[PDB]
């Protein structure tokens, strides 16, 4: 049920990063993901490669 | 002996390292062999 | 660790005086604190002669069965009379068959 | 090699294997209708598979065991 | 429906392969310069230029 | 004997040639590899190509279109430079059909290899490819429905091309919204045929389903210091004068004096030339100023001093498209102010797109003018996305134009096929033989297109060609699952004259490469 | 994926269903945040440049 | 995999080597310091000399190629 | 991952490796050229060939042999060398029946070829292939005639 568990670096384990001010806009983790994907169906359509 | 239409194509693309480090050299040589092109017989007979 | 002493200067005979010093004060706390049985007992001598060839094995790629070789090992040894002559225990290698189907022979 | 898709019959198997306790179920590459190779008569020595396993993972050990590579 | 169609062909799945081979060898190149114990890299172009 | 086998030689050195068997096995060969290439990209479930430059900064290029593929290559067997000529041509006349056309060509010099193989004069072969070229010619324009008349129908038909377009490319992602931009697009023609007039912007970033029609129209310039960067009921006036170190256009004038006071006076004296145009402009009462040509500083802050945007270095194509789509009249004298037309829209302003600054012209008078921004995660998505929308547009714009239309996967090939079989076999000698093999080609092609998708194509084309036969025309590839379907209900139209252009300049391209006996080739430079 | 007999087809379609999901999820899971709230901007660009 | 065109050096073995290039570094002025230091000939492969005990000088006037020797003679 | 277009090279220098739409190509261009060249040798009309030595003694040697055309010539094709040693097999079980063995062997991997192209797994043509083989066989056999008795 920890929505905002992860990793921390400073006590070298795992706790609330929240009490770590570690955060990060929404549009980054969004635009990754929906870049990422994307790119992955352009590549996976695509079965051969031409030398001009 | 058919398929004269060969298209290599993927050979390139896993070999370009190779035939780029030949080109390399190859390009190395040229500015040498260009460069002495313009005295070495260029007005020597004349 | 004698490399920054070298490059500051410090005399070489120095450190070898001392790294003879350190290895006779080391190698007499070890033969002083090593672990002998006074009892000469066939079992005892058994399992601290297999607890040995099992701590040699266990770094190879048969440490997966180092009990079952070093067992053998041990076997193979004690039939070697008194001048334990590497030439008297034959090692043969076949090819093909699981590690577990080696076998040594009386 | 059959031309039959992997996974759904490789899944489909599996799934009939554990339904009922029936360790005879295979792949039917020569599509007799059935996939109980006892009836089929698909036959192998145990002795085979042993000798296939132990290689194989004595092996694959031995290459995993493996970091260093000094080709001249 | 039994065999099926017959994967004639064959070399779309070797372009698919090494494509994401590529890709992956880039990932794992840039895979140890992620988070905050992350470290840094440096590039010499063909000129000179140095880039850490 | 032969001009190559001969105890003496007559050529130059490098010189060669080929007789009858060698020449027809060298352009047999290179039409088969040129068709087997660009196939397996042909209908919904054909895959893309990469294009690895060989260049010297390699430029990559991810693509579907046939006509990028075939251009974009080292051709060296003349047979296959035909074949891409064709394609090109094809490519030039309608936006698709390019790879259609080159598989319809490969498949036809195939089966006349064939029937050369059974001992076939090659003329008997192009008498009966004629002969079947007219029935099949004959058997699609039959075939085809017009709705132009109906205005609902007409966009639906526009709606259902637009999608069987883009469905093979990558855009079949997004293919019902990009299918809406397309029509959308082209519908704000107002009947014109000029692509031109429609602009595509490729900013990198952002998903591809991110891409919009704009409203109005963005202009990718900048605007001057001073000046305003937002207008309300923008009054536009477009020009195309220099408006930079203006000349007199005597060039054998200049200046003779004999004092520096005289050069001053003569400086003064352009200022106040440029002034005085610039007043002459301003005399039009207008709020927003375009030029074509690039507007210096002088002019630029006397713009800025009475408040008007000046936007300077708007090329041929930003003229046009801000003509066409605020109606203003690019002109190039201001002596007239009563005689000339201003552009108007809502308003104007500045948007960010990406990192970068576009002005935006909005609520604009005429709109007779499209931007369409296009969103990607790589520039080969974003140039893919570009080929394919172009193709959209080409063949939306040919419907407006010819509002003809027929069904396709392979149903109008199917019909053809069935017309052509129909003459086939009352047609005797080996004439019939030569249209059956033109109908087999027919048949190939939806053959290639279940093929490209997996299914089992001999079972669905025989399927195909049964219910053509009994009397069900509009029988077609159903893509969905593998099945065959009504096209008139599944909504798979094509244009007529994409359909009639490939089959013709197939037949076309056919015939010519088989009338060739001998392949001569001049010493390489 | 592939070499377990899917087509590069499926796996795109399946991949654009999950990123649609993963927006989803990564959405509901976000915090609103406003511009006058200095500490939440301080933390991001600590959290942005705490890996250089 | 990669198929980048160039050499590529990872963990331990660039790290060691930066290091060797800094103590090269430091060993080619470690001798000229303090007022027991002496003095360097340089010369520029032409027949010029110049005597300095300067750090930076002898730094400055040495063609250098590594990165991090690079690094310490801008330093 | 193929065995030569991965990123890691397998082999020796200077060897070969054809996957199976490559390996399939030139064992049936092989095949095909051979039936080519072996046929127009066939039936009473068929003409003869001439095989000229490319050795020092460039011996002379006009035939009309199947197996004495597809002996003496430079094979490299593998499926090629496959079909020349058949037709050698041949000549040595029975005078005759080279050229047509040779020629229906590459009839047959033309058709093979072309059920391939449509999507065929090669299984089923060689199951194919036996049933037929078994039926021609049987309808052979079936209709010989034998005049043994009869001198
Ligand atoms: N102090 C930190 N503790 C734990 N994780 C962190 C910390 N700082 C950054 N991260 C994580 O490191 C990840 C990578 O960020 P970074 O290494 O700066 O490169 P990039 O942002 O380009 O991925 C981020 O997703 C962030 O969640
Ligand atoms: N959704 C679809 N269903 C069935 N057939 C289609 C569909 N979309 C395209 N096709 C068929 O695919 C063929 C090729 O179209 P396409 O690949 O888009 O352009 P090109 O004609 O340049 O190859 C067309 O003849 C058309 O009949
Ligand atoms: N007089 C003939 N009439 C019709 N066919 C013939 C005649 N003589 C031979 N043939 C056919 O020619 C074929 C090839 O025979 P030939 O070329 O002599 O030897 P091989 O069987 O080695 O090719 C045989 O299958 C035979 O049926
Ligand atoms: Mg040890
Ligand atoms: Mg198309």
């Amino acid at each position: 049920g920890e929505k905002t568990a992860g990793i921390n670096v400073r006590k070298g384990g795992i706790s609330n990063i929240l009490e770590e001010l570690v955060v990060q806009p929404l549009l980054v983790s969004v635009s990754a993901l929906t870049l990422a994907t994307e790119t992955v169906r352009s590549i996976l359509k695509i079965d051969d490669v031409v030398n001009t | 002996l058919a398929g004269e239409g060969i298209s290599v194509n993927t050979g390139p693309k896993g070999v370009i390292n190779d035939w780029r480090r030949f080109k390399q050299l190859e390009t190395e040589q040229r500015e040498e062999q260009c460069r002495e092109m313009e005295r070495l017989i260029k007005k020597l007979s004349m | 660790q004698v490399k920054p002493y070298v490059e500051e200067g410090l005399h070489p005979q120095i450190i070898i005086r001392a790294f003879r010093t350190a290895t006779q004060l080391a190698v007499n706390k070890i033969k002083e604190i090593a672990v002998t049985v006074k009892k000469a007992d066939k079992v005892e001598q058994r399992k601290l002669l297999e607890k040995c060839a099992m701590t040699a094995l266990s770094s190879k790629l048969i440490s997966q069965q180092k009990a079952f070789f070093a067992k053998m090992v041990v076997d193979a040894v004690m039939m070697l009379d008194d001048l334990l002559q590497l030439k008297m225990i034959g090692i043969k290698k076949v090819q093909g068959g699981a590690l577990e189907d080696s076998q040594l022979v009386a | 090699n059959s031309g039959m898709n992997p996974i759904q019959t490789m899944t489909e198997v599996r799934a009939r294997q554990v339904k009922e306790m029936n360790p005879a179920l295979g792949i039917d590459c020569l599509h007799k209708g059935t996939n109980d190779m006892k009836q089929q008569h698909v036959i192998e020595t145990l002795i085979g598979k042993k000798q296939q396993i132990s290689l194989a993972t004595q092996m694959v050990r031995m290459i995993l065991k493996i970091d260093d590579i000094r080709k001249p | 429906r039994g065999k099926g169609a017959y994967q004639d062909r064959d070399k779309p799945a070797q372009i698919r392969f090494s494509n994401i081979s590529a890709a992956k060898a880039v990932a794992d190149a840039i895979r140890t310069s992620l988070g905050p114990k992350g470290m840094d890299k440096m590039i010499q172009d063909g000129k000179g230029d140095v880039t850490i | 004997a032969s001009l190559s086998l001969a105890p003496v030689n007559i050529f130059k050195a490098g010189a060669d040639e080929e007789r009858a068997e060698t020449a027809r096995l060298t352009s047999f060969i290179g039409a088969i590899a040129i068709g087997d290439l660009v196939k397996s990209t042909l209908g919904p479930k054909g895959m893309d190509k990469i294009l690895l430059s060989s260049g010297r900064d390699a430029s990559l290029m991810v693509t579907n279109d046939g006509a990028t593929i075939l251009k974009n290559i080292g051709v060296d067997n003349p047979a296959a430079k035909v074949l891409v000529d064709m394609s090109r041509v094809q490519d030039d006349e309608v936006g698709d059909g390019t790879t259609s056309v080159t598989v319809l060509a490969a498949e036809l010099l195939r089966e006349a290899e064939s029937l050369i193989a059974k001992k076939i004069h090659p003329q008997t072969i192009i008498a009966g490819w004629r002969e079947a070229t007219k029935a099949a010619r004959e058997a699609l324009l039959s075939s085809a429905v017009d709705h132009g008349s109906d205005e609902v129908k007409f966009r639906q038909d526009l709606m259902n091309i637009a999608g069987t377009t883009l469905s093979s490319k990558l855009l079949t992602h997004h293919k019902d919204h990009f299918t809406k931009l397309a029509v959308e697009a082209v519908l704000r023609l107002k009947g014109s045929g000029n692509l031109e007039a429609i602009h595509i912007i490729k900013k990198l970033g952002g998903s591809l389903a991110d891409s919009y029609l704009d409203e109005g129209f963005l202009l990718d310039k900048k605007i001057g210091v001073n000046q305003p960067k937002r207008i309300e009921n923008a009054k536009i006036l477009i020009a195309n004068t220099g408006m930079d170190t203006d000349k007199i256009k005597i060039f054998g004038s200049r200046v003779r004096v004999d004092s520096t006071a005289k050069v001053a006076e003569i400086e003064h004296a352009e200022k106040e030339k440029m002034k005085e145009k610039v007043e002459r402009i301003l005399k039009h009462g207008i709020n927003c100023f375009i030029n074509r040509q690039l507007i210096y500083n002088y002019p630029e802050q006397l713009f800025g001093a009475a408040g008007v945007m000046a936007i300077e270095h708007a090329d041929f194509a930003g003229v046009e498209r801000l003509a066409l789509v605020t109606g203003g009249e690019i002109a190039s004298t201001f002596d007239h102010p009563e005689l000339v037309k201003l552009g108007s829209c809502k308003l104007i302003e500045e948007v960010m797109i990406g990192e970068d600054k576009l002005i935006h012209f909005s609520g604009v008078a005429l709109g007779e003018a499209c931007t369409i921004v296009l969103r990607g995660a790589t520039q080969q998505i974003l140039d893919e996305a570009e080929r394919s929308l172009h193709d959209a547009l080409c063949v939306l714009a040919q419907t407006v134009k010819d509002s003809r239309t027929v069904y396709g996967g392979g149903c109008s090939e199917m019909l053809m096929a069935h017309a052509v079989t129909q003459l086939a076999n009352r047609t005797p000698g080996k004439e019939a033989v030569a249209m059956e093999s033109y109908a087999k080609a027919l048949r190939m092609l939806p053959t290639i297109i279940a093929d490209n998708a997996g299914y089992d194509s001999a079972d669905l084309v025989a399927q195909l060609r049964a219910a053509h036969s009994e009397g069900n025309t509009t029988a077609g590839l159903d893509m969905r699952e593998g099945t065959i379907g009504d096209m008139a209900i599944l909504g798979i139209t094509e244009s007529f004259q994409v359909k009639r252009q490939v089959l013709l300049s197939a037949a076309e391209a056919a015939e010519v490469i088989l009338r060739v006996d001998n392949i001569i080739k001049a010493a390489p430079r | 994926l592939l070499q377990k007999g899917i087509h590069p087809t499926i796996i795109s379609e399946s991949f654009q269903k999950a990123l649609e999901k993963g927006i989803e999820i990564l959405t509901d899971m976000s915090r609103p945040v406003e511009l006058s709230d200095r500490e939440t901007l301080l933390n991001s660009a600590t959290t942005s440049l705490n890996s250089k | 995999p990669l198929s980048v065109f160039g050499d590529r050096s990872t963990g331990e073995t660039i790290r060691s080597q930066n290091v060797m290039a800094a103590a090269s570094i430091a060993n080619i002025v470690k001798s000229s310091l303090g007022p027991v230091g002496l003095d360097k000939m340089l010369v520029d492969d032409i027949g010029d000399v110049t005597i300095t005990n300067d750090g930076a000088t002898i730094l400055k006037l040495l063609e250098v190629e590594h990165p991090a020797a690079k690094v310490l003679c801008e330093l």
